[PDB]
């Protein structure tokens, strides 16, 4: 193994991984290892060189901070602000000059996975042969005509990767030939929710349905990268994921043939297209459960090439059988890109191309026929390489590099979790406002605003500091406001409980259930969120029927900071808020910021004002958190976990009134879910919400 | 008893036209119904409208008329305006223009590279049009309908023709136009520019002097450049340039300044004979490298009159007729060989022996009494500075001839403005002065006065007369409608059959009418700085704005849209034609760019063309 | 009156273009353009006439026009590393150029010889800047010299020595260029190097596709035993295309480049060629790097490389050597038999085997 | 060492020759003397020069009004200025002369680095940027050539980066090389008389222009041909 000396990274840790083949920095959010994320142990006893993406030794590993690409040009427009570099959080815009018209996205923000938010932005005077196409932020283009066959060539600065199409033809039809190119960093990655919507609108056409010839067919391959670089653990993951992929497929009731291939030096048919099981998704699911990873340990190394060529195989044919030229390939790849052995395997793709027939005939150039995708896997995901694998659509994504397996794998649960119904807790397809937060409710009560969240039909969950005919309730963005029947409150609430010890307010156990009169309609913006231990919450965590409560709660609320959110109405707006729970070492210091609020003055022990029923966020460590509004009070502290919404607790109150430069004893109190559950499960009974205790 | 039409002599299409009816020795009041037909056919009514004329609107109108474009088109086009109403029956055939207003086209450089758009706004005075392209072989590649809110750039081909572009906006079937130009080049910005001070803004044909070029050449941001110039004089006979060998001299730009010379000498063995120079301007080639030879400039000094006088005497500025028995005011122009207007200039006519320095403008109002008995009046005019000998002052002289009275009557008016360097804001004596029978004098009530401004009659109005007054004084408020300058036509009748006339142009001084300022901090800043900057103007102006790099117009400045290239166009487009007075009623009108017709038939004649004579 | 339709059809295109040219729009030239030289078919129905017009625009086979020139540069002994700077030029016109302009930058880290170039200052028939000094050398980079004229019968040449001001890694090739007032047109400019006759940067060309050839030398690979594991993962990088056992055949030369002549014996790890030992390689490297690459006809190489060298030679496959190509002495079977060679064979055997047997570790 | 890091010098590359093509409404109140101002905020483009802010406002009654230009100066006090050719020949070797400007009134020590582009051939390489380093004198100015080869047509980023030891100071300019083929372009004219009523048959005149006779032509350039019609008065 490899001596621990001088790996050290500036600001951040690192773990050894694989036991000491392999090791992982972790920066703190916000910040990124620079120049790489992870090293192997080489031969010589000595860590991998930290390598710039030119290729220049870095002589020291350092967590730096994330930046989203500096525009490198911007035609027939300007932009606001302009600076050296963008911060995780700042916003630019862009501006047409008078006689251009803009497409895309005016206002982009950058993101913490190192991207602009929204379309690439352009000024477009309508005058081509074909639209402008634009020049995604990070990239500069050369080429400014656009008449029936110019071409326009894209590059990235050095240093960054060039995904999708370096060059991009104006074709007969109107549209530029290849895909829309971006800039890619080392610490840049997809989120699962962009990539089940991008691979899924890619694969189908919209409900959806997978598209195919009258009288037709379809073939899949799914194609694993089982090398020694891989890992064991990712390529578990990775079969999972294929697992829950052949389960999409099937629910969209076409049959296709699968191919099955994992590889190392050699490739492993698991599955051919020619056996008679291979359009039986149970016999392909079994097949897949097989493959175990020693299966390429003996020959570990990378053929890419040569497992492409297994998938050449399957579609060849011995003249050419009826109906050819009628099915439709998707290969499916799964690889880290780095091929060592075969050469370059893009000649395999330009192979299959030349054998169905596509690209050749300009009157039918058939590129409907193959698909190919490529999700990056493994510890060191090589992006020019696998984008060259990965097809090349005008406005669709065949390439995909997600943050790490956990991830990925989330990719796939949101693909299953979309066909479902819409009573399915605590699920958002990310496609407006509600659409994003279905669960959110307006609360109104009219005396001479609070939020909630939908739990049942029946059912809206808020803060009882909320109330004392007066009560309407809104759900799913509608002017219509619901009538209610009943408000329970816990019955150990009492805000007016201390009032004699000289506290105004006491909030302890300060949640309420409203009852509407009628059920709600669940649809595209009523949506039910996750309770604490219920059966739907297990489902969401991917948990086992045997899962206890005290098993979610170790899941949802571990001892420790815990990303969290809550959703805050800013101008008429929903809008999610990232905060920390502050459940470990830090949960002392955020409660007893509690005796600097308004009334609390008198307060000598906090343990009188924060009792066992509150969590807390807000202040700034770890990170400094939004605070919440007063209108947001009574709403959701939601977890998000395997693509899921989980609601853990209730907004209750704050100590600043800060509705920036907020005061760092500005911390936020929320009645834990955890701590009123057996109110719940009494009050929630005949819910069909499936409590476990 | 005596009924008058007034009219533009040209009336444009599209546009508010004010025109003026009386009615004199009659006190009824009427219902005037007003006519307008196309010429000749009469085909249809372009536009129709009725007014009230009585005694409280000293039985005077001024009714607006409107002639559609649209009505009138397709290919000289004239117009019949009819005024009729009880015992009133009027007609007058006037000149169409389909110019409705002045067009100017802005361009974001005055340079382009093959590959790259043409930006370009079209701004017009009073707020439709086609904009054309044409190629520097004359080709027309582009024709579009504009609305004036949006433009469509033009986008040069990578293989484009080089030179000089044109673009022309224009009122569909306007034979007049507005012409920008663009150079199309292979160029790359320089990184310095240069500057060039010539030793004087003249050269004199047979003089002894030298002539010197003082280079200043300096980096965009603002430091001195070092390096060397090459330069090279010679005279430009029209179009082709006749260089001086010999005068080729490469001199050190040392700091940032360096002079060049053209010897007499060299000057004279090149060109001995003065007549070949007669006419024509020297210039000088300005090439300059930076020390290193990463950059240079190639630039030129030119106009440089070859004169016998530093100075041009003009008399556009003055009527060339005059009252006999009235004293005549003489307006003397002088400018530089240039054209720009000379200031503090003496002037005299020594056979008046009358003086005057010319001001700010230019001018000198000199006033020359005129015997009772003259019908021809000779003037000469000569500069007297007191640094020139006699050789070198300018001169110039003119003849004046008589207004003739209506029947040899001996009736006159004599409208004198006094005051000098109008500005918007200045109240304006305004003298009438009669002159004639005892009789007829009497008579006279009233001064009937229009005031003229780019081609439309603006303002309209009466003067009472008080009788034993031979002198009548009003105040004319000047307003920034007046700019860039306007004419005062009067005119009174006597016995419902006599009309006496005249008129004067008055200059006004050259500014935006509204206002419009660019504020910044004037700061040095560094790349990529954030600025703020104030745009003060009029409420609710619409402002075009454009950032250049002041390296583009090193390499070209001639097109740049400006103020003064927006009032020279507008007084080119004058309908007037003279500086004032006439050679009779009628000949005031004519000149002034009004038609008249009466209910006694005193009619002025037809107007050839919209453009006066050259 | 005029009325014309005109339909233009394209092979690049289904839908023909179509005008109507009459009387309000005849002024106006339409024009069209396509990227192929293909059949272009055009139709004309009605009363009017038009003149068409076809443009192709290529480019086709063919500077120092208005001037001769001759530059060279030459080692000399100060007592220093000095050069000596010669330059000659004639102008090819009927008579003397007036304002002529040589204009010299200087090699990497060189400056003028401050006594030289005082010395040619001198004369009333030209001019050199403003220039410091500083240790003897006129603190100018890029130097320039103006003279009244240059002859056009009879060449004039100057030469002043250059001295070392700073070190670089590499020297890049100074440069001189002429021209004059009356000629500021003219494109005439030769570049200069002590290491090179030309002054050319080291570049490999194939017809019209040049490579960079790089001004680093690579060197054959020497080791007394192969670190296995280590020599394995090197193998094993990603850009690594492919590994081959190899013959020297033949060193042939041409453009001053030589052709390592290989016949493939072994293919230790597959690349992207597909049948390798089918054909013969051509390995392309500058005669400047002879010496240190040292190869012998008929010795045997391990050699690896990325795709990335490839050359552009059609019917053959050659790639140029670069600091990515990996070259090392294979001892022949019957020096494995010495005691100086017994080892290393058999750690190339070694190597060998687990690349063809196993593949590369990850 | 002692040099600023190449990642913290952001080299310099927009460059416009005219920007901010925009129209402002003053919209706002007119003050006590009739006139409305309107505050505007926008960022400097890259180029180290003097930019010249042209306003032309319209008013229904106030005509035109072209104000007097506002200069805005831009300047750092050391810098790099790379002035470039129009055009280079693909595969000609050509050098660029940068200029490096030294505005502070001290003795500087330098260091000076060319970026690497596999699209031309210099001194630099993939591995390797080329780098020099050396003093300047206080208050002046530098030649700093670059030799270099284009291997491919079109254009493509020349960069140059420098930076002054012990001292804030670096700048970085990245410029447009416009590279064309070898060769000479050329044009084949070939002139067509369209006249149905004197050429045609039934009032219809077909012309088939075949492809045109080259191949003196330099390999794999591009070709492009113009149809240009033009009516008869
Ligand atoms: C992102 O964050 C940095 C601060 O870490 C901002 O830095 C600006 O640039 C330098 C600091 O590197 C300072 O001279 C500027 O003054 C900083 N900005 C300011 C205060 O004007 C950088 O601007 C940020 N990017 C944004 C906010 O767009
Ligand atoms: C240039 O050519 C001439 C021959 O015409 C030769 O004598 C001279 O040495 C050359 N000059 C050089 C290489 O400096
Ligand atoms: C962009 O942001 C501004 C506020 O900064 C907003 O007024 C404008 O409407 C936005 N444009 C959009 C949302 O399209
Ligand atoms: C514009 O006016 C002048 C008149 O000679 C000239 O430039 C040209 O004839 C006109 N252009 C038009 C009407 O297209
Ligand atoms: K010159
Ligand atoms: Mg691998
Ligand atoms: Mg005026």
């Amino acid at each position: 193994s490899c001596s621990l000396e001088g790996v050290e990274i500036k600001g951040g840790s690192f773990r050894l991984l694989q036991e000491g083949q392999a090791l992982e920095y972790v920066c703190p959010s916000g910040f990124y290892p620079y120049p790489v994320q992870t090293r192997t142990c080489r031969s010589t006893g000595s860590w991998s060189t930290l390598k710039t993406q030119d290729q220049k030794t870095v002589r020291k590993a350092e967590c730096r901070a994330i930046h989203c690409p500096r525009p490198h040009d911007f035609e027939n427009g300007e932009y606001w602000p302009r600076s050296p570099y963008y911060n995780v959080s700042d916003e630019i815009s862009f501006h047409c000059y008078d006689g251009y018209t803009l497409r895309g996205s005016a206002n982009r923000t950058c993101q913490v996975n190192g991207r602009w938010s929204g379309q690439t932005a352009i000024c477009d005077n309508g005058a081509g042969y074909c639209s402008n196409p634009g020049i995604p932020i990070g990239t500069r283009k050369v080429g400014s005509q656009y008449r029936l066959e110019d071409s326009v060539t894209y590059h990235c600065s050095r240093g960054l990767t060039l995904r999708g199409s370096q060059r991009r033809t104006c074709q007969e039809g109107g549209s530029w030939s290849g895909t829309e190119p971006s800039c890619q960093d080392s610490f840049m990655y997809d989120t699962p929710q962009e990539v089940a919507e991008a691979f899924l609108s890619s694969l189908t056409e919209t409900k959806r349905k997978i598209v195919l010839d009258p009288s037709g067919s379809m073939n899949i391959y799914l194609v694993l990268d089982g090398s020694g670089s891989i890992g064991a653990s990712d390529f578990t993951g990775a079969k999972k994921c294929l697992v829950n992929l052949i389960e999409k497929v099937a629910s969209y009731g076409v049959k296709p043939r699968y191919g099955l291939v994992t590889y190392a030096t050699y490739p492993k048919i698991w599955v051919k297209v020619s056996e008679a099981d291979s359009s039986n998704a149970d016999w392909v699911t079994k097949q897949l459960n097989e493959i175990n990873y020693e299966d390429h340990k003996l020959k570990s190394g990378t053929n890419t090439k040569k497992a492409l060529q297994a998938v050449y195989s399957m579609m060849s044919w011995p003249v050419p059988p009826e109906g050819w030229n009628r099915t439709r390939h998707v290969i499916i790849l799964m690889t880290d890109g780095l091929h060592n052995m075969g050469g370059d395997p893009i000649t395999v793709i330009d192979e299959i191309r030349d054998l169905l027939y596509i690209g050749k005939d300009r009157k039918n150039p058939r590129e409907d026929y193959l698909d190919v995708y490529v999700f990056g896997v493994g510890p060191l995901v090589n992006q020019v390489n696998i984008n060259a694998l990965a097809s090349k659509k005008d406005n669709e994504q065949h390439v995909f590099k997600v943050k790490d397996m956990e991830n990925l794998e989330d990719v796939f649960y949101q693909m299953i979790d979309e066909s479902q119904s819409l009573s399915l807790c605590g699920m958002v397809w990310e496609h407006t406002d509600y659409h994003k937060q279905p669960w959110q409710a307006k609360i109104s009560v009219i005396r001479p605003s609070c939020m909630g969240a939908v739990v049942s039909e029946y059912f809206v969950l808020t803060a009882a500091h909320c109330f004392t005919h007066s009560i309407k309730v809104s759900v799913g963005g509608e002017k219509r406001d619901l009538e209610i029947e009943v408000v329970l409150f816990h019955p150990n609430y009492n805000i007016n409980g201390k009032k004699e010890a000289g506290i105004p307010e006491f909030y302890d156990y300060d949640v309420a259930l409203i009852k509407l009169k009628n059920k709600l309609k669940y649809g595209q913006t009523i949506r039910p969120i996750c309770l604490p231990c219920t059966e739907g919450t297990t489902r969401a965590l991917r948990l086992p029927p045997t899962t206890t409560c005290q098993q979610q709660k170790e899941e949802l609320l571990p001892a420790q900071d815990i990303k969290a959110l809550f959703v805050s109405e800013e101008e008429k707006k929903l809008t999610r808020k990232e905060v920390y729970i502050k459940n470990g070492d830090k949960k002392g210091s955020c409660e007893r910021d509690a005796q600097y609020a308004p009334g609390y003055d008198k307060v000598k022990d906090i343990s009188e004002v924060v009792t066992p029923r509150f969590l807390c966020t807000g202040g700034v460590s770890p990170y400094a958190d939004p605070n919440t509004c007063r209108g947001d009070s009574g709403g959701p502290l939601i977890v998000h976990k395997r693509s899921r919404f989980i609601q853990v607790g209730v907004i209750s109150w704050g100590v600043v009134d800060v509705c920036k430069q907020v005061p760092a004893h500005a911390r936020d109190f929320h009645i834990n879910l955890f701590q009123v559950l057996p109110w719940l499960k009494e009050k929630l009974q005949d819910e069909d919400l499936g409590f476990l205790a | 008893a005596l009924y008058t039409l007034i009219t533009p002599a040209v009336l444009r299409t599209d546009t508010e036209e004010q025109i003026l009816v009386e009615a004199h020795g009659d006190s009824t009041p009427k219902q005037l119904d007003i006519f307008v037909h196309d010429f000749p056919r009469k085909q249809k009514t372009l536009f129709q409208t009725r007014v009230d004329m009585n005694p409280a609107g000293g039985m005077l109108v001024t009714p607006t008329i409107e002639i559609p474009a649209k009505e009138v088109s397709t290919d000289n086009q004239y117009v019949v305006v009819q005024v009729t109403g009880p015992q009133v029956r009027l007609e007058k055939v006037v000149l169409l223009s389909y110019q409705s207003s002045f067009l100017f086209i802005q361009t974001d450089k005055g340079i382009y590279t093959p590959g790259s758009p043409v930006l370009y706004r079209v701004f017009s005075m009073d707020h439709t049009v086609i904009v054309e392209f044409q190629t520097p072989e004359g080709i027309l590649v582009s024709s579009n309908s504009v609305d004036l809110n949006f433009f469509w750039p033009y986008n040069l081909p990578d293989l484009v023709s080089l030179g000089t572009w044109r673009i022309v906006a224009k009122y569909e079937h306007s034979p007049e136009n507005y012409t920008a130009y663009f150079d199309v080049r292979k160029y790359v910005l320089p990184s310095f520019e240069v500057r060039l001070q010539p030793s004087e803004k003249f050269f004199y044909i047979d003089g002894n002097e030298n002539f010197h070029v003082s280079i200043t050449a300096r980096y965009l941001y603002g430091e001195e450049v070092e390096g060397v110039a090459f330069v090279l004089f010679g005279v430009k006979i029209d179009d082709a340039k006749k260089s001086i060998p010999d005068s080729l001299t490469r001199i050190p730009i040392i700091d940032g300044d360096g002079k060049a010379t053209l010897k007499r000498d060299t000057f004279r063995s090149r060109f001995p004979n003065l007549n070949e120079l007669v006419g024509h301007t020297l210039y000088a080639s300005v090439t300059v490298m930076t020390e290193s030879g990463s950059d240079m400039v190639v630039t030129e000094q030119s106009g440089i009159h070859i004169v016998a006088s530093p100075y041009q005497i003009h008399f556009t500025k003055t009527p060339k007729y005059f009252k006999p028995g009235m004293p005549y005011e003489l307006t003397v122009y002088v400018t530089n060989p240039d054209g720009s207007p000379a200031a503090h200039v003496p002037v005299v006519s020594e056979a008046f022996h009358s003086m005057g320095t010319t001001l700010s403008d230019g001018t000198a109002k000199l006033i020359l009494n005129i015997p009772l008995n003259a019908q021809s009046l000779p003037i000469t005019v000569r500069t007297n500075h007191g640094d020139l000998p006699r050789e070198r002052q300018a001169t110039k002289s003119m003849t004046a001839i008589a207004y003739q009275t209506q029947g040899g009557s001996g009736n006159y008016l004599h409208v004198a403005i006094t005051s000098t360097e109008i500005k918007p804001g200045d109240n304006l004596p305004v003298n009438f002065n009669v002159k004639g029978n005892a009789n007829s004098l009497k008579q006279i009530k009233y001064f009937t006065y229009l005031i003229l401004n780019k081609g439309k009659i603006f303002k309209v109005g009466r003067q009472p007369r008080r009788d034993g007054q031979n002198l009548v004084t009003m105040n004319l408020h000047i307003t920034p409608d007046l700019i860039p300058s306007f004419r005062f036509v009067a005119y009174y009748q006597v016995g419902n059959n006599e009309i006496v006339a005249d008129s004067v142009w008055v200059d006004v001084k050259d500014t935006c009418m509204g206002t419009l300022v660019v504020k910044g901090d004037n700061l040095i800043q560094m790349p990529g700085a954030a600025m703020k900057i104030k745009l003060e103007g009029d409420p609710g102006a619409r402002v075009g704005l454009v950032a250049v790099d002041k390296a583009v117009y090193v390499l070209n400045d001639k097109y740049k849209i400006s103020q003064a290239k927006i009032w020279d166009t507008i007084e080119k487009s004058d309908f007037g034609c003279t500086a004032g007075s006439g050679q009779n009623n009628l000949g005031v009108f004519e000149d002034a760019g009004l038609a008249l017709t009466t209910s006694t038939n005193l009619n002025t004649k037809q107007r050839s063309a919209a453009k006066c004579p050259q | 009156d005029l009325n014309l339709d005109i339909t233009i059809e394209l092979p690049d295109r289904e839908v023909p273009i179509r005008y109507r040219i009459n009387y309000e729009n005849a002024l106006l030239a339409r024009t069209v353009e396509t990227k192929l030289n293909q059949d272009i078919t055009v139709t004309a129905s009605g009363d009017g006439k038009a003149t068409m017009t076809i443009l192709t625009f290529y480019n086709a086979q063919l500077v120092c026009n208005k001037f001769h020139l001759n530059v060279s540069v030459e080692n000399i002994h100060l007592n220093k590393g000095a050069l000596m700077l010669k330059i000659c030029t004639r102008y090819l016109g009927e008579v003397d150029s007036t304002m002529t302009i040589i204009d010299i930058s200087m090699l990497t880290g060189f400056l003028p010889d401050a006594e030289d170039l005082t010395r040619l200052s001198k004369g009333v028939d030209r001019y050199i800047s403003r220039y410091e000094v500083d240790n003897n050398m006129a603190q100018k980079v890029a130097v320039i010299i103006y003279l009244n004229k240059v002859s056009h019968s009879e060449d004039e040449c100057l030469h002043f020595k250059i001295l070392k001001h700073f070190e670089v890694g590499f020297i890049q090739p100074g440069s001189v260029k002429v021209y004059s007032y009356y000629n500021l047109d003219e494109k005439c400019t030769k570049f200069y190097h002590p290491d090179k006759g030309t002054g050319l940067l080291n570049k490999i060309c194939i017809g019209n596709v040049c490579r960079c050839a790089g001004e680093t030398c690579s060197s054959l690979n020497h080791q007394e035993r192969i670190d296995v594991p280590l020599q394995i993962e090197k193998a094993c990088e990603t850009n690594v295309d492919y590994v081959y056992k190899t013959k020297l055949l033949r060193i042939e030369e041409q453009d001053g480049n030589d052709i390592y002549v290989m016949d493939v014996l072994e293919v230790i790890k597959q690349g992207t060629d597909e049948n390798p030992r089918a054909k013969t390689h051509q390995y392309i490297s500058q005669r400047k790097c002879q010496e240190a690459l040292n190869l012998k006809v008929n010795d045997d190489y391990l050699i690896w490389g990325s795709r990335s060298d490839l050359l552009p030679t059609k019917d053959k496959i050659s790639y140029i050597i670069t600091k990515n190509t990996w070259i090392e002495r294979w001892p022949h079977e019957d020096e494995c038999q010495e005691e100086e060679f017994q080892k290393l064979c058999d750690d190339f055997a070694q190597f060998s085997y687990t690349l063809t047997e196993f593949g590369c570790p990850t | 060492d002692g040099f600023i890091a190449d990642s913290d010098i952001i080299s310099r590359s927009d460059f416009p020759k005219s920007w901010l093509w925009l129209t402002k409404d003053l919209t706002e109140e007119p003050n006590s003397q009739g006139i409305s101002s309107k505050t505007m905020s926008f960022y400097l483009r890259d180029s180290i020069t003097t930019w010249v802010v042209l306003a032309v406002s319209f008013t229904p009654t106030k005509g035109i009004c072209v104000a007097e230009p506002y200069e805005i100066r831009v300047m750092k006090v050391f810098f790099i200025d790379l002035q470039m050719p129009y055009s280079v020949v693909k595969n000609e070797q050509v050098e660029i002369r940068a200029i490096l400007h030294n505005y502070v009134n001290e003795d500087i020590y330098v260091r000076v680095e060319l970026l690497y582009n596999p699209a031309f051939c210099s001194a630099s390489t993939k591995g390797q940027r080329y780098r020099q380093q050396f003093p300047i004198k206080a208050l002046s100015s530098r030649a700093v050539p670059f030799v270099i080869v284009p291997l491919e047509q079109g254009l493509h980023d020349v960069e140059i980066k420098a930076s002054v030891q012990e001292a804030l100071w670096s700048d970085g300019v990245r410029k447009k090389l416009k590279v064309v083929p070898e060769g000479v372009q050329k044009s084949i004219v070939t002139i067509v008389k369209l006249d149905p009523r004197a050429k045609g048959v039934g009032g219809t005149q077909l012309e088939v222009i075949k492809a045109r006779k080259l191949d003196d032509r330099v390999p794999d350039t591009e070709i492009e041909t113009k149809i240009i019609i033009q009516g008869d008065p």
